[PDB]
Protein backbone atom coordinates (compact mmCIF):
# COMPACT_ATOMS: atom_id res chain seq x y z
CA UNK A 1 0.00 0.00 0.00
CA UNK A 2 1.73 3.12 -1.28
CA UNK A 3 0.48 6.70 -1.60
CA UNK A 4 -0.42 8.34 -4.89
CA UNK A 5 -2.40 11.43 -4.00
CA UNK A 6 0.62 13.39 -2.81
CA UNK A 7 -0.07 17.06 -2.16
CA UNK A 8 1.62 19.66 -4.36
CA UNK A 9 2.81 22.89 -2.78
CA UNK A 10 1.99 25.56 -5.32
CA UNK A 11 2.23 28.66 -3.08
CA UNK A 12 -1.44 29.72 -2.99
CA UNK B 1 23.96 1.05 -1.70
CA UNK B 2 20.71 2.37 -3.20
CA UNK B 3 17.15 2.99 -2.03
CA UNK B 4 14.43 4.81 -3.96
CA UNK B 5 11.09 6.46 -3.42
CA UNK B 6 8.94 8.00 -6.14
CA UNK B 7 6.83 11.11 -6.32
CA UNK B 8 4.19 12.19 -8.79
CA UNK B 9 4.06 8.85 -10.58
CA UNK B 10 1.01 6.93 -11.73
CA UNK B 11 0.61 3.30 -10.59
CA UNK B 12 1.57 2.24 -14.10
CA UNK B 13 4.75 4.29 -13.91
CA UNK B 14 5.60 3.06 -10.42
CA UNK B 15 5.28 -0.49 -11.71
CA UNK B 16 7.99 0.25 -14.29
CA UNK B 17 10.29 1.72 -11.65
CA UNK B 18 9.89 -1.45 -9.56
CA UNK B 19 10.79 -3.61 -12.56
CA UNK B 20 13.73 -1.28 -13.15
CA UNK B 21 14.63 -1.43 -9.45
CA UNK B 22 14.50 -5.22 -9.52
CA UNK B 23 16.66 -5.66 -12.63
CA UNK B 24 19.36 -3.46 -11.11
CA UNK B 25 18.68 -4.71 -7.56
CA UNK B 26 17.66 -1.40 -6.04
CA UNK B 27 15.55 -1.19 -2.89
CA UNK B 28 12.24 0.64 -3.52
CA UNK B 29 10.09 1.97 -0.66
CA UNK B 30 6.96 4.09 -0.18
CA UNK B 31 8.37 6.34 2.51
CA UNK B 32 11.55 8.36 2.43
CA UNK B 33 13.98 7.76 5.27
CA UNK B 34 17.62 8.39 6.17
CA UNK B 35 18.40 5.17 4.31
CA UNK B 36 16.98 6.61 1.07
CA UNK B 37 19.52 7.52 -1.61
CA UNK B 38 17.24 8.36 -4.57
CA UNK B 39 14.12 10.44 -5.15
CA UNK B 40 12.54 9.95 -8.57
CA UNK B 41 10.37 12.95 -9.49
CA UNK B 42 7.81 13.02 -12.27
CA UNK B 43 9.04 15.77 -14.59
CA UNK B 44 8.49 17.49 -17.89
CA UNK B 45 11.06 17.15 -20.69
CA UNK B 46 13.17 19.98 -19.24
CA UNK B 47 13.50 18.14 -15.92
CA UNK B 48 11.13 20.46 -14.10
CA UNK B 49 8.97 18.93 -11.37
CA UNK B 50 6.19 19.80 -8.94
CA UNK B 51 6.97 20.42 -5.27
CA UNK B 52 6.10 17.48 -3.02
CA UNK B 53 7.16 16.48 0.49
CA UNK B 54 9.53 13.88 -0.98
CA UNK B 55 10.98 16.60 -3.20
CA UNK B 56 11.73 18.79 -0.16
CA UNK B 57 13.04 15.89 1.97
CA UNK B 58 15.14 14.52 -0.88
CA UNK B 59 16.88 17.88 -1.20
CA UNK B 60 17.15 18.36 2.59
CA UNK B 61 18.91 15.00 2.90
CA UNK B 62 21.19 15.96 0.03
CA UNK B 63 19.87 12.95 -1.89
CA UNK B 64 19.65 12.29 -5.62
CA UNK B 65 16.62 14.03 -7.06
CA UNK B 66 16.36 12.78 -10.63
CA UNK B 67 13.80 12.67 -13.42
CA UNK B 68 11.64 9.59 -13.95
CA UNK B 69 13.17 9.87 -17.44
CA UNK B 70 16.26 8.41 -15.77
CA UNK B 71 14.33 5.15 -15.43
CA UNK B 72 12.55 5.05 -18.80
CA UNK B 73 15.62 6.05 -20.80
CA UNK B 74 17.69 3.48 -18.91
CA UNK B 75 15.11 0.82 -19.72
CA UNK B 76 15.30 1.64 -23.44
CA UNK B 77 19.10 1.71 -23.49
CA UNK B 78 19.20 -1.44 -21.33
CA UNK B 79 21.68 -0.02 -18.80
CA UNK B 80 21.72 2.16 -15.69
CA UNK B 81 22.40 5.71 -16.87
CA UNK B 82 24.21 8.46 -14.97
CA UNK B 83 22.13 10.15 -12.29
CA UNK B 84 23.99 13.32 -13.20
CA UNK B 85 22.30 13.41 -16.60
CA UNK B 86 18.75 13.33 -15.21
CA UNK B 87 18.98 15.46 -12.09
CA UNK B 88 16.06 17.80 -11.48
CA UNK B 89 16.99 21.32 -12.59
CA UNK B 90 14.13 23.10 -10.87
CA UNK B 91 10.43 23.16 -10.15
CA UNK B 92 7.20 24.83 -11.20
CA UNK B 93 7.20 27.24 -8.25
CA UNK B 94 10.70 28.56 -7.55
CA UNK B 95 12.20 28.39 -11.02
CA UNK B 96 12.75 25.97 -13.87
CA UNK B 97 16.53 26.07 -13.44
CA UNK B 98 17.39 26.98 -9.83
CA UNK B 99 19.49 23.78 -9.52
CA UNK B 100 18.47 23.19 -5.91
CA UNK B 101 19.02 19.40 -6.02
CA UNK B 102 22.62 19.65 -7.31
CA UNK B 103 23.52 22.44 -4.86
CA UNK B 104 22.35 20.47 -1.83
CA UNK B 105 24.18 17.28 -2.76
CA UNK B 106 27.37 19.33 -2.95
CA UNK B 107 26.66 21.52 0.12
CA UNK B 108 26.14 19.13 3.06
CA UNK B 109 29.16 20.59 4.85
CA UNK B 110 27.57 24.06 4.95
CA UNK B 111 23.84 23.61 5.66
CA UNK B 112 21.43 26.52 5.13
CA UNK B 113 19.79 26.48 8.60
CA UNK B 114 22.91 25.81 10.66
CA UNK B 115 22.97 27.93 13.80
CA UNK B 116 19.20 28.40 13.81
CA UNK B 117 16.57 27.21 16.28
CA UNK B 118 13.16 26.72 14.67
CA UNK B 119 9.71 26.25 16.20
CA UNK B 120 6.89 24.93 14.01
CA UNK B 121 4.06 26.67 15.78
CA UNK B 122 0.31 26.09 15.59
CA UNK B 123 -1.61 24.06 12.99
CA UNK B 124 -0.27 23.00 9.60
CA UNK B 125 -2.09 21.37 6.69
CA UNK B 126 -1.06 18.70 4.14
CA UNK B 127 2.24 18.25 6.00
CA UNK B 128 2.42 16.95 9.56
CA UNK B 129 4.49 19.03 11.99
CA UNK B 130 6.97 16.19 12.49
CA UNK B 131 7.86 16.14 8.78
CA UNK B 132 8.38 19.90 8.77
CA UNK B 133 10.49 19.61 11.91
CA UNK B 134 12.45 16.78 10.29
CA UNK B 135 13.07 18.82 7.12
CA UNK B 136 14.68 21.72 8.97
CA UNK B 137 16.75 19.30 11.11
CA UNK B 138 18.21 17.77 7.95
CA UNK B 139 19.03 21.33 6.95
CA UNK B 140 20.72 21.84 10.32
CA UNK B 141 18.14 23.59 12.54
CA UNK B 142 17.39 22.85 16.19
CA UNK B 143 13.72 22.02 16.72
CA UNK B 144 11.70 23.59 19.53
CA UNK B 145 8.25 22.21 20.44
CA UNK B 146 7.06 25.18 22.54
CA UNK B 147 7.64 28.96 22.31
CA UNK B 148 8.89 29.27 25.89
CA UNK B 149 11.76 26.84 25.38
CA UNK B 150 13.71 28.99 22.92
CA UNK B 151 17.36 29.15 23.95
CA UNK B 152 18.20 32.57 25.46
CA UNK B 153 21.75 31.73 24.42
CA UNK B 154 23.68 33.83 21.92
CA UNK B 155 24.84 30.44 20.60
CA UNK B 156 21.64 29.88 18.59
CA UNK B 157 19.15 32.17 16.81
CA UNK B 158 15.40 31.50 17.01
CA UNK B 159 12.79 31.66 14.22
CA UNK B 160 9.07 30.85 14.46
CA UNK B 161 7.38 29.25 11.45
CA UNK B 162 3.58 29.17 11.11
CA UNK B 163 1.02 28.47 8.39
CA UNK B 164 -1.56 31.27 8.82
CA UNK B 165 -4.24 29.73 6.62
CA UNK B 166 -4.33 26.69 8.94
CA UNK B 167 -5.40 29.02 11.76
CA UNK B 168 -8.92 30.28 12.58
CA UNK B 169 -6.33 35.16 14.82
CA UNK B 170 -3.61 34.38 17.35
CA UNK B 171 -0.64 34.22 14.97
CA UNK B 172 -0.42 38.03 15.04
CA UNK B 173 0.24 37.79 18.79
CA UNK B 174 3.34 35.55 18.89
CA UNK B 175 5.67 38.57 19.13
CA UNK B 176 4.18 39.38 22.54
CA UNK B 177 5.48 36.14 24.07
CA UNK B 178 8.98 36.17 22.60
CA UNK B 179 11.15 38.34 20.36
CA UNK B 180 11.93 35.73 17.72
CA UNK B 181 10.94 36.60 14.11
CA UNK B 182 7.73 35.07 12.77
CA UNK B 183 7.72 33.94 9.13
CA UNK B 184 5.40 31.82 6.99
CA UNK B 185 6.10 28.18 6.14
CA UNK B 186 6.81 29.33 2.58
CA UNK B 187 10.09 30.72 3.93
CA UNK B 188 11.24 27.17 4.70
CA UNK B 189 9.96 25.56 1.48
CA UNK B 190 11.55 28.22 -0.74
CA UNK B 191 14.75 28.08 1.30
CA UNK B 192 14.89 24.31 0.89
CA UNK B 193 14.01 24.26 -2.82
CA UNK B 194 16.58 26.94 -3.64
CA UNK B 195 18.87 25.44 -0.98
CA UNK B 196 19.60 29.03 0.04
CA UNK B 197 18.58 30.58 3.36
CA UNK B 198 16.19 33.27 2.15
CA UNK B 199 15.92 36.79 3.53
CA UNK B 200 13.07 36.90 6.03
CA UNK B 201 11.76 40.20 4.68
CA UNK B 202 9.18 38.94 2.17
CA UNK B 203 8.10 36.11 4.46
CA UNK B 204 7.56 38.03 7.71
CA UNK B 205 4.18 37.87 9.46
CA UNK B 206 3.38 41.34 10.91
CA UNK B 207 2.72 41.23 14.66
CA UNK B 208 0.26 43.15 16.83
CA UNK B 209 2.05 45.46 19.29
Amino acid sequence: TIDFDEYRFRKT
Amino acid sequence: RMSMVVSGLTPEEFMLVYKFARKHHITLTNLITEETTHVVMKTDAEFVCERTLKYFLGIAGGKWVVSYFWVTQSIKERKMLNEHDFEVRGDVVNGRNHQGPKRARESQDRKIFRGLEICCYGPFTNMPTDQLEWMVQLCGASVVKELSSFTLGTGVHPIVVVQPDAWTNGFHAIGQMCEAPVVTREWVLDSVALYQCQELDTYLIPQIP
